[PDB]
RNA sequence: AGACCAGGC
DNA sequence: GGCAGTACTAGTAAAGAAAGTACTTGAC
DNA sequence: GTCAAGTACTTACGCCTGGTCATTACTAGTACTGCC
């Protein structure tokens, strides 16, 4: 018998989180998408020089996360930022696949990175 | 990577709230969810400011140039 | 001629190796984020060879990869099926095992020697 | 280009010849000697391969005309080759005449009078005269007396044939030359060469030639003549030969037989008189190109020479090495011994390097690229620079969605908006406005960059303050102080304004409409491309990252074009099937399902609000400069308007006053169950341009035929649509910001009787797996899972690949009914909140977002996880995944998920759902390179067929593809109303404003085609009854004889019988005769235009809808593989069609095909167990049959038939196979007196076979058959087993040859069809008793060809590339499927669109820019052909208008005075 | 993006005035259409906006390993009655009204936090300018490259895509 | 300008 | 003091898992 | 003349953005130094 069912997944599948209730290909876009965001590459940044790097400023942890993320450490290394999010049509900018911010929320550092 | 001024949603000034959770999780034997609530924090976009901060500015700090080691 | 290989990824082999390609073994590990960072190091590549071919067979996700590969973490469009990632759990082996008593007690198991 | 300066010139044609070595010493600039390139301190040595002769090299004057580097040219040079060497282009046909001609006489080996019989038949197909040549076989050891006579009586013919056609106005003196007389040549040259190089002795004089060995390139060697035919020699009274002697030879040929090679290397009648000469195969002098197009590799200082540098380098070592070889020859045994050994040697090599220059892998050597590689491929030269370009003022971002936009507009940037730039040239009216426009300068929109000066000269106005920049505006509108410019003035190059035009792009533009003509207006704010979604579903753009191009046009003849031509708003239909791409999409749909509905009543306030929020009287929206309103619906309590009356008056402000009201009666995909008990929602009502009735939705506005916004296109025009759609992409998103809609968690949720419902019907799932699975294996009834017989056979199943095919059939086809009665019961019913609340299943109904299949696998069922038709593939063990235990048969097991996405997939119902999400990722990614490459080869073929001004459509050569285009030359996107006549009635008074009749019989003709469209359709009335061959027909259709685009009347026969057929049925204040008037001016201005590119849009409607597959029979996009671009007369799965007679019943038919289905001897046998007995090789060959019971009832095999195979077809080909084997390794019963006739039945076959001894069938039950082989004891062993099996495959009991069985389907479509899997017309027409032989279709297309004509396969590719779309429900019209039928069958033969089918063409630079560049570019030069530059690729390459659309017709002016 | 492969590019940053409002007082800073779930089927992002916004109320994490819900205990229901413990909807639901007309909107709109992702692919590694600039010296035409100031590709899909619309001198 | 690698739609 | 050995230097020379037709060579 | 099979050349979706590395051996020569 397996130990857990978990652990046929790999390390940036088992970070998505309720995985069991998307389709199979946003399953498979989120593992080549979380490795393409703007984060934090590391905190060593002025020991290194590499020749384009990017960071975003203020990431903050989950609410919402696996068991397997606070045992590979990924709190060291914050991706994102919880947004509150809502599901509505009221703007008309927004249909296909874009969406809109909060004008005051990123004159406040939403999202920000250099 | 420093607690933030004034959250993200309302515009709450959250940034000198980030010592005080802290003392209120270490010295009073608090959880989370009364911390929140006794520095004031009632709104859900203000209390996911001061839950979710990493503060990561402590793991920078360790990097200074100017000082030998 | 060691620095020149990682730096390239050409095999210059004058007896050339049990190997098909011949170009593309290292690849800049981006630290453009720490989730892809960590995607390097657990990533296996079937072939170059494999890449420019018009098949479909060897991209299939087969049920023999329980645990081993990953199922979802596999990158969309030409490398689909054929780059993909180990379970998280999925660990090599990197030493020769003890052997040298499994003969001696197969014999007393009922093995008649060869 | 300036339109300020013209250009006087033009190139009208081109061709092509072969640069002889006196032209290319006169030619040059200097002839270049030393290999060394350049010396110290970077100088070009003088006779090297930079030199200042031959262009200006880095800050250095040219020494030939004195320009720097910007002015000089460049200039040609040569070097000079000391041996006549091979050119690598023509060794091919070199070594045909190489070969095939005398060494003695120095004439071909052919007989003198017979080489004549082409020369005379070739200068016929110089000129038109492809119907004469074939009368010159009639003109007909044997003495010279009259051979002699008989060239003069062939060459007197000619000369009477040339001479009466040249005064027949048939043929000028520069010769006819089509692509059907190149088919004929290309033909008779292949006849020729094939040959000349079949000859034993030269029949002229008769003795032998040595003949020749090509070991690959850079060599020949001729061989030993044998001993033989050295006789010959006598009683006439291995070796490297040198390319020196080659010439030798071959410069005799060629003038005892000069009088034929005249007509072979030319294809038009030689005009010039010159002489056709074996120097110009070879090449003596190379042409070193000009030192412009071989400058070096500039890499800051990693400076290395170009590749041609370091070819010409070792052409110039070894042709310094041999003049030092041939130094020692003026010196002058063992010094001559050495010294010519060398010489020969640096022979090759200097032919090697001469191979490298011009082709690298004609060359023994990773290789430097040649000059033929520079050319060929993607990434040549005629693909990747002159068939695509890069482009200057043009631009490309990321789009982000743009509603305000009125949905003809592109919102452009600021960033984009200061970069490109206009020049507008200076006049009267502009020095108002460009004026301005250069005093803000190049940073201030709307600004100016640039001026460009009477005299050619340009003004930056970067670097400039604005006290110097007001004096430039001053001196802007002054006249010329130069007489030779006073007629020109000055170009501003302003930016962009509100008022230019502007190309969008999205890659990839799979159909003409993903690169269409937008207006422009800038946006103040940020770096994006901003769109309206009326536009997304033409690109396929969504907004996850899409960036797009934006070509901005540089002058008047092509704003004109994007503003009226590639305009968005005459790209509301497409071509494809006329259907509509154009219109909103996703939030605006579930907008209009809540506003339009009963329960949106609106207040004075909220209505006045929501019609100023979309209409805008003052940009001209309105047609009325005043809102015009109308009553409320309810007046007491309190007035409220409806929903419904929004969208009355948005159609009544934007809509032309004087004109009524839109009728219009169509439906919805809303069913009247979702909304209640004796809704009518379902059917929308238009009643004078009143919503009445019903919801509008998807399919009223939005990409669908018959809706609102569809039928405002047809009664209203093109403006005004496009403007609904703005006015409607406003009113629906101000309703969303006040009255919004939203999705949740809530919607996904069904009650708690609907989740009983659904665990219920899945527990029925249980056991299906298990009764599938005892059905395939016939086990008996109820047999358990783990029964070891059913055990035994689910292994028997899983180690073959099609008994686990129909397991995965069956066990499929019954988990998809359970899938299905849960779907049907569980959804709209057992959901916990419903329509329209239910905001999941709304947006499915309507269409707005989703399908009824997801909402599906949401709430209710995930469903069964397919692979490539099968279930999930199985391990050797059995187990389908490690968790099932092996072969079990569990439903769960196989890949059916019972989970839900809504409550979650159990793990390995997880891992099977992803293998099928890579499955469809893997088929849209690497499986849409099978699909582009067909769309390629269908418009290079197609590029230049279009529209004629005879209304006859033909190919830009001039050969004729149709008569009329599809037979009715209508548009596809004006066919869509023109038979929806009971929409044309009731909108009649509003569409006769548009067609407008009494104002136009003026400069028409009524009276002529209305009384011929009379006597043809009372005269086939009364006829058609019988068949079409019996047809006496006596008269035309109307519209062969009449010009529909001129005569009123002239209508399709099909268009005539469905308007007298609604004329006559429901008869209906417009009377019967002004309706019929009306339909007959629509249909004549529903005709396609001449010039309309017609073969593009025809290949554009198959490979964009070939995306719509991917992104026993084959099916799909390998069909159209075998159809278009192969032509394959070996087609995979050939098939044919058999009607039954209605006489016959369905007993008399599945016995009658066990009598075509074949019978192998294989199928007979149960085993064959030989005894080989050795101490004389016996073998006892004993053939064990089944029962006479048993074989004799499934195939209707007789007893007396099987002895007869045995013994007249089975020993025949087993007695063959075991001499061919023997040659290749040099390197129970009773006794046998039974009767006499058996005796001399085995008597027999030992007296007739080889070695057979004994042999004996059973006679009295068929069930044995034995007999004895015998062999010496040389042979070796064989193993006589791998020999029987492959024996007893091949022999056939009872075949019908080319046919393999016959098959019985269910009747579909109410006709009974008998299909068989192979064609055999011949032998299917001797069964007339069963077979309707008047009905037998087909599916090998090449076989149709060949028993019933041109016409007939002509049908039949059409039926076939039809039914390739009718299994994916894509309609594509029949006129694009009739025009890529016309072009295949245009030589009578069945030609495909690669290069073999385009061999047979005019358009040389067509086919050199396609593939195989260099075969086409030797083709033509061999030829010597000239072409007109016809094809929109000829055009491109040497730089003309393209001769389709705009460029199909000139521009005169008239001057006033003489 | 979200965790759950919902990318997409920004519209237009919205002011906070024209932003819908809860009767909380917060104001959502990221809006995402309802039209990208069906199709798309990711019913994992709803359900972290459950699960993120009962755990921003009570102060808690949630762990969200797969398969740590059965079908009979749907996480619907246990962050359902989270929210219901809070005073907030079952549902994960909010009545809100409009920024810009003020009024209550018809059904209660579905919000909570979710954690988004800033992908890598701004516009500025995008778009490209060309009026003129350098061109190649073999042919005359301008340069390959962003970077080097060049130009885009007119390629043949594109060439004989000018040809159907009949245009002739937007192909010269 | 090439080759390889990493990507976007 | 000048001779010859090495260690360098800059100098110019060599670098194994797709499907279609057309063709010659090939036995008979 | 002939069918025959082996062999040889030929294509295999469009556009876009980054980044890196890139000739090696050797051979004869002028100069450095250890030496007697
Ligand atoms: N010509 C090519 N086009 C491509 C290729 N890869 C992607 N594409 C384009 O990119 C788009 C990819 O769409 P997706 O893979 O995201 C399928 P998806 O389910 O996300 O569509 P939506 O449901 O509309 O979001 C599609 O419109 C294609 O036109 C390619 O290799 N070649
Ligand atoms: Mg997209
Ligand atoms: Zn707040
Ligand atoms: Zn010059
Ligand atoms: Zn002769």
């Amino acid at each position: 018998v397996e130990f857990t069912p978990t652990n046929i997944l790999s390390i940036l599948a088992n970070l998505t989180p309720f995985s069991d209730f998307n389709q199979s290909p946003r399953n498979m876009y989120q593992c080549q998408m979380g490795k393409q965001t703007m984060g934090t590459p590391g905190v060593a940044l002025c020991h290194r020089s590499d020749n384009k790097l990017y960071r975003l400023q203020t990431g903050q942890t989950p609410i919402v996360k696996a068991n397997l993320y606070d045992d590979y450490g990924m709190d060291n290394f914050p991706n994102g930022f919880n947004a509150v999010v809502a599901v509505i049509s009221y703007t008309g900018y927004d249909m296909d696949d874009a969406m809109i911010i909060n004008k005051s929320a990123d004159e406040r550092g939403f999202g920000y990175g250099t | 990577m420093i607690v933030p001024v004034r959250c993200f949603s309302c515009g709450k000034v959250v940034g000198d709230k980030w010592e005080s959770y802290l003392n209120l999780l270490q010295e009073d034997e608090l959880d989370e969810g009364t911390a929140l609530s006794r520095l004031g924090l009632k709104r859900y976009c203000c209390r996911r400011m001061i839950l979710t901060h990493v503060d990561l500015i402590e793991k920078f700090l360790r990097y200074n140039p100017l000082e030998k080691r | 001629k060691m620095q020149y290989f990682l730096s390239t990824g050409n095999l210059v082999s004058q007896s050339g190796l049990d190997l098909q390609q011949v170009s593309g073994y290292t690849v800049v590990a981006e630290k453009i984020n720490f989730y892809r960072f960590i995607s390097h190091f657990r990533m296996v590549h079937r072939g170059s060879f494999f890449a420019q071919l018009k098949t479909t067979t060897v991209r299939k996700l087969l049920p023999e990869s329980w645990g081993f590969l990953c199922p979802v973490h596999t990158p969309d469009g030409s490398p689909c099926g054929l780059l993909n990632h180990f379970a998280h759990k999925c660990r090599i082996s990197t030493q020769q095992s003890d052997v040298s008593r499994i003969p001696s007690i197969l014999y007393s198991l009922g093995v008649a020697p060869a | 280009m300036d339109i300020s300066k013209p250009v006087g010139s033009e190139i009208t044609s081109v061709d092509f010849g072969i640069l002889t070595a006196k032209e290319i010493r006169n030619l040059s600039a200097k002839q270049i000697t030393n290999p060394t390139v350049l010396d110290n301190l970077g100088h070009p040595v003088s006779g090297g391969l930079y030199d200042l002769a031959l262009g200006a090299f880095l800050r250095n004057l040219c020494s030939t005309c004195g320009l720097d580097e910007k002015f000089c040219p460049g200039h040609q040079g040569h070097i000079e080759l000391p041996v006549p060497c091979y050119n690598p282009l023509f060794f091919n046909q070199l070594y045909i005449y190489l070969r095939a001609s005398c060494l003695f006489c120095h004439h071909f080996r052919l007989k003198s009078v017979e080489v004549h019989r082409y020369a005379c038949k070739l200068r016929l197909l110089q000129y038109g005269l492809i119907d004469e040549s074939y009368k010159l076989d009639e003109i007909t050891d044997i003495s010279s007396t009259l051979l002699n006579e008989l060239k003069s009586k062939r060459s007197e013919y000619v000369d009477m044939a040339i001479a009466k056609a040249l005064s027949d106005g048939r043929t000028t003196e520069r010769g006819s030359f089509t692509a059907t007389v190149n088919d004929e040549r290309k033909k008779l040259v292949h006849e020729f060469h094939k040959k000349l190089l079949s000859r034993g002795k030269c029949d002229n004089c008769g003795m032998f030639s040595p003949k020749f060995r090509k070991d690959g390139f850079t060599k020949i060697f001729e061989t030993a003549l044998n001993e033989k035919q050295i006789t010959n020699n006598r009683v006439k009274g291995s070796t490297y030969i040198l390319s020196t002697e080659v010439k030798n030879i071959l410069d005799t040929v060629f003038r005892k037989e000069q009088c034929v090679l005249q007509y072979v290397f030319h294809s038009r009648p030689n005009l010039s008189r010159k002489l056709v000469k074996a120097d110009s195969f070879f090449m003596d002098v190379l042409v070193v190109p000009p030192t412009r197009f071989r400058l070096p590799s500039k890499l800051g200082e990693e400076v290395h020479e170009n590749s041609q540098n370091q070819l010409l380098s070792k052409v110039l070592t070894t042709s310094l090495l041999i003049r030092d070889l041939n130094d020692d020859l003026s010196k002058l045994l063992e010094d001559r011994r050495v010294i010519f050994s060398r010489l020969m040697n640096a022979f090759v090599t200097i032919q090697n390097d001469v191979n490298a220059f011009i082709d690298s892998t004609k060359a023994q050597g990773v290789p430097i690229p040649g000059v033929k590689q520079a050319l060929e491929k993607k990434e040549g030269l005629f693909r990747k620079h002159m068939m695509g370009k890069r482009v200057n003022y043009a631009a490309r971002s990321v789009i982000s969605p743009d509603p305000n936009i009125e949905t003809n507009e592109i919102g452009v940037p600021p960033v984009f908006a200061v970069k490109l730039t206009y020049p507008e040239p200076v006049t009267a009216y502009n020095i108002a406005e460009l004026r301005q426009a250069v005093i803000n300068g190049p940073d201030k929109w709307p600004g100016a960059t640039q001026i460009q000066n009477e005299d050619g000269s340009l003004v930056s106005l970067i670097g400039m303050s604005v006290e110097q920049r007001k004096a430039l505006a001053n001196q802007l509108l002054t006249p010329s102080s130069n007489v030779s410019t006073h007629t020109l003035n000055k170009k501003v190059y302003r930016h962009i304004k509100n008022r230019d035009v502007v190309l969008m792009n999205r890659q990839p533009t799979l159909h003409k409409a993903s690169m269409m003509g937008h207006k422009v207006r800038v946006l103040p704010n940020e770096k994006t491309l901003r769109l309206h979604y009326a536009n997304t579903g033409a690109y396929n753009a969504d907004f996850d990252g899409d960036e797009m191009n934006m070509h901005f046009p540089q002058n008047e003849n092509a704003r004109a074009e994007a503003l009226n031509l590639a305009n968005t708003d005459s790209q509301y239909l497409t071509p494809t099937s006329g259907s509509p791409v154009r219109g909103l999409i996703q939030d605006h749909i579930s907008a209009g399902v809540w506003l339009t509905s009963k329960d949106s009543f609106f207040t004075r306030e909220q209505y006045q609000q929501y019609i100023y929020g979309c209409i805008r009287p003052e940009d001209g929206h309105t047609t009325r400069s005043k809102i015009v309103t109308l009553p409320p619906t309810i007046f007491k309590p309190y007035p409220l308007w409806t929903g419904k009356q929004i969208i009355t008056t948005v159609l009544l402000n934007v809509t032309p006053p004087d004109m009524p009201g839109i009728n219009l009666i169509s439906k919805n995909k809303i069913k009247n169950e979702y909304w209640g008990k004796g809704s009518l929602e379902n059917e929308v009502l238009f009643k004078d341009g009143a919503l009445l009735c019903g919801i509008l939705d998807k399919s009223q506005y939005g990409a669908s035929k018959y809706g609102i916004v569809h039928s405002l296109h047809e009664v209203y025009g093109p403006e005004v649509a496009a403007k609904v759609l703005s006015v409607l992409g406003r009113l629906f998103t101000n309703y969303i910001t006040a009255t919004a809609f939203t999705c949740g968690m809530d919607d996904l949720r069904l009650t708690a009787e609907g989740n009983k419902w659904r665990t219920d019907i899945l527990k029925t799932s249980v056991d299906t797996g298990r009764e599938a699975a005892a059905e395939v294996t016939n086990l008996d009834k109820d047999t358990p899972a783990d029964d070891p017989e059913l055990l035994k056979r689910l292994q028997e199943i899983l180690r073959d690949n099609n008994k686990s095919g129909i397991l995965d059939a069956v066990t499929s086809s019954k988990v998809n009914a359970i899938t299905s009665q849960v779907v049907s019961k569980c959804v709209p019913d057992g959901t916990m909140k419903k329509f329209p609340c239910n905001s999941m299943q709304a947006m499915a109904l309507s269409g707005a977002k989703g399908s009824n299949v997801n909402v599906s696998q949401i709430m209710c069922l995930l469903g069964q996880q397919a692979l490539e038709g099968r279930r999930v593939p199985v391990m050797v063990s059995g187990k389908t995944l490690p968790s099932f235990k092996p072969y079990e048969t569990d439903a769960m097991a196989g890949g059916y998920v019972k989970g839900r996405f809504y409550s979650g997939i159990k793990p390995q119902e997880y891992y099977f759902h992803c293998m099928a999400g890579r499955e469809g990722l893997i088929d849209t990614a690497v499986k849409t390179s099978r699909s582009g490459y067909l769309q390629r080869c269908l418009t290079k073929q197609l590029e230049g067929v279009h529209v004629s001004y005879d209304n006859s459509i033909r190919d830009a050569d001039g050969t004729l593809v149709q008569f009329m285009y599809g037979g009715d030359a209508i548009d596809i996107t004006k066919e869509s109303h023109m038979t929806q006549f009971e929409f044309c009635l009731d909108n009649y008074y509003a569409l006769l404003k548009k067609y407008n009749p009494s104002a136009l019989i003026e400069h028409l003709d009524v009276e002529s085609a209305l009384k011929y469209s009379k006597k043809t359709l009372k005269y086939r009335k009364k006829h058609s009854k019988e068949p079409h061959y019996k047809q006496s027909v006596k008269y035309d259709p109307v519209l062969a004889k009449y010009n529909p685009a001129k005569y009123l009347g002239s209508v399709s026969e099909n268009f005539q019988d469905k308007l007298e057929s609604f004329l006559d049925k429901n008869s209906k204040g417009v009377n019967e005769k002004k309706f019929r008037a009306l339909m007959q001016l629509k249909y004549m201005r529903s005709l396609i235009n001449p010039g309309e590119a017609v073969g593009i849009i025809a290949s554009q409607s198959v490979g964009e809808p070939s995306t719509q597959m991917t992104l026993n029979v084959t099916l799909g996009i390998p069909r159209l593989r075998e159809i278009v671009m192969t032509a394959s007369a070996a087609i995979k799965t050939p098939q044919m069609t058999l009607p039954i007679w209605n006489d016959v019943s369905d007993e008399q038919a599945d016995t009658f095909c066990k009598s075509i289905s074949k019978v192998l001897l294989s199928e007979v046998i149960d085993k064959v167990i030989v005894t080989e007995t050795t101490g004389a090789r016996s073998y006892v060959i004993h053939m064990r049959f089944f029962d006479n019971n048993e074989y004799s009832e499934e195939y209707d095999v007789s007893k007396e038939e099987l002895q007869n195979v045995i013994s007249n077809q089975f020993i025949h080909l087993l007695e063959a196979a075991i001499v061919k084997e023997i040659k290749k390794q040099k390197r129970v019963e009773a006794n046998n007196n039974m009767n006499k006739v058996q005796r001399d039945r085995q008597s027999a076959i030992i007296s007739h076979h080889r070695f057979i001894t004994k042999y004996n069938f059973d006679d009295e039950s068929g069930k044995w058959c034995e007999f004895k082989l015998e062999l010496a004891a040389d042979t070796e062993k064989l193993l006589m087993v791998n020999i029987v099996e492959e024996i007893c495959r091949k022999s056939i009991i009872r075949q019908i040859p080319h046919i393999d069985r016959c098959v019985h389907p269910e009747p579909e479509n109410g006709k009974r069809v008998l299909v068989t899997e192979g064609v055999n017309f011949q032998a299917m027409w001797d069964q007339e008793a069963f077979i309707d032989v008047d009905g037998i279709t087909s599916n090998d297309v090449a076989a149709v060809l060949k028993t019933y004509g041109v016409e007939a396969a002509r049908n039949t590719i059409v039926n076939e590339i039809n039914n390739v779309f009718s299994r994916y429900a894509i309609s594509v019209s029949f006129r694009h499927l009739d025009l890529i039928a016309d072009m295949m069958t245009r030589q009578g033969t069945y030609l495909a669109f690669n290069r073999q089918g385009m061999e047979t063409s005019t358009s040389s630079f067509m086919k050199m820019s396609y593939e195989t560049t260099c075969q086409f570019l030797t083709k033509a030069v061999l030829d010597n052909e000239r072409e007109q530059l016809d094809s929109p690729s000829a055009r491109i390459v040497v730089g003309k208008l393209n001769n389709v659309g705009t460029g199909s017709f000139d521009v005169l002016a008239k001057v006033p005075n003489a | 993006s979200s965790r759950h492969g919902q990318k997409g590019v920004c519209s237009r940053k919205w002011p906070t005035i024209d932003m819908p409002f809860s009767e909380t007082g917060i104001q959502p800073d990221i809006i995402i259409n309802p039209h990208a779930f069906p199709s798309r089927m990711t019913i994992g992002m709803f359900v972290e906006s459950l699960a993120g916004k009962a755990g921003a109320l009570h102060g808690i994490a949630q762990d969200s390993t797969p398969w740590i819900f059965n079908e009979d205990d749907t996480p619907a229901d246990y962050f359902g009655e989270q929210l219901a413990k809070a005073g907030y909807n079952y549902h994960g639901n909010e009545p809100m009204y409009s920024g810009a007309t003020g009024e209550e909107l018809r059904a209660d709109i579905y919000v909570g936090v979710v954690y988004y992702q800033r992908l890598r692919h701004m516009v500025n590694d995008k778009f490209q300018v060309r009026s003129t600039g350098p061109v190649n010296s073999l042919t005359m035409q301008p340069v390959k490259g962003r970077k080097r100031h060049g130009g885009i590709r007119v390629g043949e899909m594109e060439r004989d895509a000018l040809i159907g619309h009949g245009t002739s001198f937007l192909l010269q």
